[PDB]
């Protein structure tokens, strides 16, 4: 209403006039599913100059570092009801700022129904739940034989909204939710994706048993790229196509440009005799004709692969890619590196998105390609 | 706090003596005849009482 | 007085747990009939 007689009541229902002159309230406020105690005591006028507001203790926390705020907000305010909006619109800013305290589950539907769903999966599956039930984690294996997990992150009303579906593998995993959807609904849907990429999963665990993967180390399942290592100094990048794995990938070699020449060469020859019936290794090493070494890693523990400009590996995402065109020197750099060195040298010599220079160890012409 | 907001409403009004001893009921036929005995605060020479 | 040095039947558990929550949950829904009762009763 316009008048307060009506719009205190409408606006505030928990404000009873104990004194007849309306001049003391008294009872609750009502604030975010949570009412509160509150005695507000006018002078023999109706003037918020002079007002007593008193609290619950529980009142006094909530309003914490606003006493001053409020105390503006009582000498400056007209009437009465506007400073009960400001109040209410004050503990709602409060409370959602200390939005850590609050969140309790529906006993009845929640607790009993997720017992229910996941005897609906069966009890082997479930690995975590948290003690907040808020989280759990299922289990799930392979026609391989690989376990593939799946965290959920649930609401109080679980059966009601999407739980969140979190999950490893690379492709985007989707969760046709309804209410009426359950713990099994998203597990099938997690079989028929982890199904597949069965053929996908079996190519990659081939290239990581018997090849010298580089550059995934304890690769997830989420990595579709996997740098083989081959001979030393040279490497080859291998992204996968998830859906037809077994065929042929896009592919290509990092190292000293007179080792890649007729690795490229070979590779564009022997491409027709890809076939999808072998593995990715069975076609790779008849197509470049070579063989891979069984993880050089254990030899060659410090053979120095580090930038040798800077001396790390992982420089920001960056591997040791750049090396010299030299038999006798072979040392690795990076492009930040390598750039920063053959730039700020007088002799280095650009065309356009080139720098030549000279190789820092063995003084050699080396080209920088950025 | 009803309690007390309440019993505030009774101050509104007001601002001890027991003047009706007893309550009873009887039934004659489809005439339900309540009934009420006073004490001797409640004079009816002075007083009016209705039920 | 004692000293602290620090650092079938999962069948029957869940449902006594699940039975603590019936009854808990039944006696929290009836606490907030007796809300809204109290509720209205201080609108009026
Ligand atoms: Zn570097
Ligand atoms: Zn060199």
């Amino acid at each position: 209403m316009a008048v307060t007689e009506a719009s205190l009541l409408r606006q505030c229902p928990l404000l009873l006039p104990q004194n007849r002159s309306k001049t003391v309230y008294e009872g609750f406020i009502s604030a975010q599913g949570r009412d509160f105690h509150l005695r507000i005591v006018l002078p023999e006028d109706l003037q918020l100059k002079n007002a007593r507001l008193l609290c619950s203790w529980q009142l006094r926390t909530i309003l914490s570092g606003y006493h001053r705020i409020v105390q503006q907000r009582m000498q400056h305010s007209p009437d009465l009801m506007s400073f009960m909006m400001e109040l209410k619109m004050l503990l709602e800013v409060a409370l959602k700022n200390r939005q850590e305290l609050y969140a309790l589950p529906p006993p009845p539907q929640f607790y009993s129904s997720l017992i229910e769903e996941i005897g609906t999966l069966g009890w082997d599956k479930l690995v975590y739940a948290d003690t907040c039930f808020s989280t759990i984690k299922l289990k799930a294996e392979d026609a391989s034989g690989r376990e593939h997990l799946i965290t959920l992150k649930l609401k109080a009303k679980y059966p009601a909204e999407s739980p969140d579906y979190f999950v490893d593998f690379p492709v985007p995993f989707c969760a046709s939710w309804t209410p009426q959807s359950s713990l099994i609904s998203i597990y099938s849907q997690f079989l028929a994706a982890i199904e597949s990429l069965k053929a996908f999963w079996d190519v990659m665990d081939e290239i990581d048993e018997k090849t010298w993967v580089l550059e995934p180390e304890k690769p997830p399942r989420s990595a579709t790229a996997r740098r083989i290592a081959l001979g030393n100094n040279v490497s080859i990048n291998i992204e996968v196509d998830p859906r037809h794995p077994t065929m042929l990938p896009e592919c290509f070699f990092l190292g000293a440009d007179h080792v890649v020449k007729p690795l490229g060469i070979k590779l564009s020859r022997n491409i027709h005799l890809w076939d999808p019936e072998n593995s990715v290794l069975q076609n790779l090493k008849d197509v470049l004709e070579i063989d891979f070494p069984a993880r050089a890693i254990l030899e060659k523990s410090d053979f120095t692969m580090d930038c040798g400009i800077c001396y790390a590996y992982q420089l920001d995402g960056t591997i040791p890619d750049q090396v010299c065109d030299n038999s006798q020197c072979g040392q690795p750099f990076h492009q930040i590196c390598l750039y920063e060195w053959l730039r700020g040298l007088l002799t280095s010599r650009q065309s356009f998105n080139i720098i030549f220079g000279e190789c820092p160890y063995c003084s050699k012409p080396i080209t920088l390609k950025m | 706090i009803i309690s007390k907001s309440y019993k505030a409403l009774i101050n509104l009004v007001q601002g001890s003596e027991q003047l009706v001893e007893k309550i009873w009921y009887r039934v004659i036929d489809d005439s339900l005849v309540v009934g009420v005995k006073t004490t001797s605060s409640l004079k009816l020479s002075l007083n009016d009482v209705t039920l | 007085l004692m000293t602290c040095s620090l650092d079938e039947s999962a069948g029957q558990k869940i449902k006594e747990l699940l039975s603590g929550i019936g009854n808990i949950s039944e006696r929290v829904s009836f606490l907030k009939k007796a809300v809204d009762q109290r509720n209205k009763a201080l609108t009026s």
